[PDB]
RNA sequence: AAGCAGCUUUACAGAUCAAUGGCGGAGGGAGGUCAACAUCAAGAACUGUGGGCCUUUUAUUGCCUAUAGAACUUAUAACGAACAUGGUUCUUGCCUUUUACCAGAACCAUCCGGGUGUUGUCUCCAUAAACAGGUAAAGCUGUCCGUUACUGUGGGCUUGCCAUUUUUUGG
């Protein structure tokens, strides 16, 4: 509880103090508007989607970025780190679930099912382990393992 | 620093099959024959696209046969690894050729140490390389270099003049650009030959 | 080229030379500002031929003679402005210009191409550089 | 940039680089020091040959003293 | 190493880019006695001292003692051990048994 | 102050083979050249001050440095006029004398 | 360091040809452009065994001590006395957009390679090594076999030597 960081749409999250409210740094990695960021629990981490259909990785005990997962078809809404795993998840305007290895940023597993673009994927340490939700209105429980809404 | 858990290797990761096999032959016959076989394998990956009209010469010049059209100009291009690939099978078969000139009986020893210290600096005239990779030029300066000095301690006494070829360290400086791009050929070709076989994602 | 940490404090003498645009060849190509008359050595000049002017002006009146331009030859590419603006053909038209310099000078508030001499005019000061020695 | 003369890099200049250097470049004081000097010596005297009594030293000094005095006005 | 990382060139040494792109009471001419013209030689040689503000900058080796290496170069005619023509010349009962002999009396060569 | 970096400047000139040692235990202090109230001592800026205006220079610069002088002007030595010799009489057989 | 005494050794002359006891043996040496597994960037930094001490139940952490070992690189710090390349980000250049680039940084990597230990295989040269239990490994152990445990020749040295106050030639 030292910062919190505010990714905004003039493409520089910048990293704010709570007991004071000043600033501190400014991570300007991505050229598009920065939609969601999520700073992990377990990792000295901070994902950073973008509509730059970029999900950044930025190290913060330096500051960088180190880790750019490609592979979405649109643009990104939502950053998901599964809190017990080394896996996030991301999703957006694809109306598809990519779940991340964050060591070998491959697309792990793909989460088929979604009709429209989805808004807000969260993450349990157990199973439903992927809470998304999308503009077909529906919030679906996903199965990890299977791939297949529970 | 090196990678300290690499127990795999090429060669030793090729010999552990049945399909390559252990031989002793001279080096000039294995350079005639990695002449033969990177000429088959340009010829097979120009003859594979359909580009039966770039008549890629057995020295390694491609060379159109007739004037094109544009659409025998966009699949006729082909990118910097097949060229890459190209320029430095040029650069091979020029050392391989000038040992065969020397072993034909044609040329002295003296003649083929300074035709290859004329080939091992002069890669960006004799080649070009320099076209399709240019941090070659690199190498090609270090060559350069390595010329202006030799020249003027090979020749303290003799003045100007052909007849140097103490060749080693500009072999050494092209030993090491080929240690470079030893695996940016492997995935330049690897991604190339996918999409030859396997197709674009 | 001087000493860029004491540049910055200090009048430095020119105690180096930083080569300007150096070619394999040792072509010493003439430079533009050696054919260019600078300011000061032209309004001395300008001073001097226009005294003589004046001087020649009041003893032709004195003379009673009509001052012909073929005396003030050798002085009439002298001067700010020129003595040959003395004896061009629209004398007596370019007699009622007046603000013309900033006439020339607002043109690019109106204009998407204005010349780049927009200080000088050749038919009230004449061309005051000669390149052909160039 | 030899001797802080040169650039920063030749890069970006779009020159040579090649800086070379440049062919065209009182009375009444010192008496009464005199006087002192005196006493001293006189102390010392004193000091060398019988004098561990005070009085005698003083006495002999003080004679010196005025001694100089009268000498000097 | 300290010619790279201080923008500074040595006479047989490389020139590199600036690490650092450094820009501007203290260090004034009012305040600086002109005795030695600060060469850039000894910026290299002593990083610390002549230079404000250095960083990334690697501690120089300062000098190994004073090599006086003999040669030899005289046409294979000098022994192993002599008095070389540059070194400098130097200006300034009990009994025991009769085969008490120093150590390494059986041989006779010093050198070989 | 001459000596600052006199050792590497024996090691340069003789390509390495010569040796230098500064040392300060034979505590000897020898006279500047130049008056310290030589203010008709010319001081240059960049090059080095010659031999008989040192001093002055050598004043001078250390009193800018200690905030004892008043800006980069020629002026500001040490006088005896603005110690004690307050009274005209003895400026004037100060100068005068 | 000539010799003698002593100790040890092999070639032995010898006592038993026993029960002993040392040493050596209970499936070799040199290697090879042979590969397989480890291991190689660090509190200057490593493990083996054993004890003791701390969690709220003694579990995975972390220390103090005792000894036996640390091969390989490492200080002008690094497996390599040599040196390429690629990715991301920032800052420069060329600029006409990108690849291809100029060239510095930071964080990462990828390639040519390399060392050492062990296992195995292969090549060349040789040749009481018998039986029984196991492990990831060995004469590891039990039975057992040669010189041989009690003298002398021949070699080696770990030693000593070649009465008059403080030791060994008398209170
Ligand atoms: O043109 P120059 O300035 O006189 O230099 C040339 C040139 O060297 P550069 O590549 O540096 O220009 C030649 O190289 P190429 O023309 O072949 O490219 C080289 O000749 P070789 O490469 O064939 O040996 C020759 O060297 P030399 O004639 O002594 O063999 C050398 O001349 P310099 O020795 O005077 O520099």
């Amino acid at each position: 509880n030292e910062w919190f960081i505010t990714g905004s749409n003039d493409t520089t999250m910048k990293v704010w103090d709570l007991a004071t409210g000043k600033l501190k740094t400014t991570l300007a990695g991505h050229v598009m508007t920065v939609r969601d960021v999520a700073v992990s629990d377990r990792h000295p981490y901070l994902f950073s989607v973008s509509e730059d259909k970029t999900v950044k990785c930025w190290d913060l005990e330096k500051n960088q970025i180190i880790r750019d997962y490609y592979g979405h078809l649109s643009g990104v809404r939502t950053v998901s780190i599964h809190p017990t795993l080394d896996l996030i998840a991301t999703a957006g305007r694809d109306s598809v679930i990519k779940l991340w290895d964050m060591r070998t940023r491959i697309p792990v597993i793909t989460l088929v099912g979604h009709k429209g673009p989805i808004n807000q994927v969260q993450c349990t340490p157990v199973d439903p382990q992927v809470v998304s939700s999308s503009t077909d209105a529906t919030v679906r429980l996903w199965d990890v393992v299977a791939g297949k809404t529970m | 620093l090196p990678t300290n858990h690499n127990k795999t290797k090429l060669l030793k990761s090729l010999k552990n099959t049945k399909y390559f096999q252990q031989t002793t032959i001279d080096w000039v016959e294995a350079g005639l024959q990695l002449c033969r076989q990177g000429h088959n394998m340009l010829n097979l990956l120009i003859h594979r696209k359909g580009l039966t009209y770039l008549h890629l010469d057995y020295n390694f010049n491609l060379k159109p046969t007739k004037t094109l059209t544009t659409k025998e100009r966009k699949k006729s291009r082909l990118g910097n690894s097949f060229h890459l690939m190209r320029e430095l099978l040029k650069m091979m078969k020029l050392i391989v050729d000038t040992h065969v000139q020397f072993r034909l009986g044609n040329v002295d020893a003296f003649q083929l140490a300074d035709g290859i210290h004329y080939i091992l600096n002069h890669i960006g005239q004799l080649t070009g390389i320099y076209r399709y990779k240019y941090k070659v030029m690199h190498q090609i300066r270090a060559c350069k270099d390595l010329k202006h000095i030799i020249y003027y301690k090979f020749n303290k006494n003799l003045g100007k003049g052909p007849g140097c070829g103490f060749w080693q360290p500009a072999w050494r400086v092209w030993l090491n650009f080929l240690r470079g791009t030893i695996p940016l050929l492997e995935r330049y070709i690897g991604n190339l030959i996918t999409r030859q076989f396997e197709g674009r994602s | 080229a001087s000493d860029l940490s004491w540049s910055k404090q200090t009048d430095t003498g020119i105690t180096h030379f930083r080569a300007g645009m150096t070619h394999e060849d040792e072509k010493l190509i003439p430079t533009i500002f050696r054919y260019i008359t600078t300011w000061e050595n032209e309004f001395l000049d300008s001073q001097r031929v226009w005294a003589e002017y004046a001087t020649k002006r009041q003893e032709a009146i004195q003379q009673n003679r009509r001052l012909a331009f073929e005396e003030l030859e050798g002085s009439w590419d002298r001067g700010i402005p020129r003595i040959s603006t003395l004896f061009q053909r629209d004398r007596h038209t370019l007699a009622y210009d007046r603000g013309h310099r900033i006439r020339r000078e607002f043109k690019q508030y109106s204009l998407e191409r204005n010349s780049p001499f927009w200080w000088t005019n050749s038919h009230h000061d004449g061309k005051l550089w000669n390149l052909n020695a160039y | 940039s030899y001797n802080g003369i040169g650039l920063k890099s030749a890069k970006g200049s779009s020159t040579s680089g090649h800086v070379q250097r440049s062919l065209a470049s009182i009375e009444t004081h010192m008496e009464k020091r005199e006087i002192e000097v005196q006493v001293s010596e006189l102390r010392d005297r004193l000091e060398e040959e019988e004098t561990l009594s005070e009085e005698q030293i003083d006495k002999k000094c003080e004679a010196l003293r005025a001694k100089l005095t009268n000498e000097w006005q | 190493f300290n010619g790279k990382a201080l923008n500074n060139a040595i006479p047989g040494g490389p020139k590199f880019e600036p690490l650092y792109p450094r820009e501007e009471e203290f260090n004034s001419i009012d305040r600086v006695i002109f005795r030695v013209p600060i060469r850039s030689e000894y910026k290299v040689a002593f990083p610390h001292l002549y230079n404000s503000r250095p960083r990334s900058v690697r501690i120089p080796w300062y000098n190994n003692p004073v090599s006086c290496i003999i040669q030899n170069d005289e046409e294979y005619d000098t022994p192993a051990l002599f008095f070389d023509p540059s070194l400098n010349p130097i200006p300034h009962d009990f009994t025991l048994p009769e085969d008490f002999a120093p150590l390494l009396a059986e041989e006779e060569e010093l050198i070989l | 102050i001459e000596s600052a970096g006199f050792e590497t400047d024996l090691r340069l000139s003789t390509n390495g083979l010569g040796m230098c040692q500064l040392y300060f235990w034979h505590k000897i202090w020898r006279k500047v050249p130049g008056d310290v109230l030589d203010k008709d001592a010319f001081i240059p800026k960049l090059k080095p001050a010659p031999i008989n205006s040192l001093s002055r220079d050598f004043v001078m610069k250390t009193r800018r440095r200690k905030g004892i002088s008043t800006g980069g002007f020629m002026s500001n030595d040490g006088p005896t006029l603005e110690k004690y010799i307050s009274a005209e009489l003895y400026a004037q057989l100060r100068e005068n004398g």
